[PDB]
């Protein structure tokens, strides 16, 4: 007691990368509407 | 919406002296209109024709 295999494990993390991209887009939109709702007169 | 309420309440609080001053302004103009612009003397001072 070779790259095509590891690229799939990399894609398994790239999925979480996509999720974080979605969360940051939602954060930016939330900030924009919040600022429009409050600060603008 | 809670912070928007806080902002408008703060706007309401800050304006007291300014609305009082505006009330004095509007009263001044109203009585200046009422008396036809003829202003009688109330403080003693010599004048010239």
């Amino acid at each position: 007691s070779v790259l095509t295999q590891n690229v799939l494990s990399a894609l398994e993390i790239l999925r979480l990368v996509r999720l974080d991209l979605r969360q940051l887009a939602q954060s930016v939109q939330d900030t924009i509407q919040h600022m429009r709702f409050l600060y603008l007169l | 919406v809670e912070l928007y309420r806080a902002l408008d309440a703060y706007r309401a609080r800050i304006a007291v002296e300014y609305v009082l001053i505006r009330a004095v302004r509007d009263e001044i103009y109203a009585v200046l209109r009422r008396d036809g612009g003829a202003l009688p003397q109330r403080f003693a001072c010599h004048v010239s024709r």
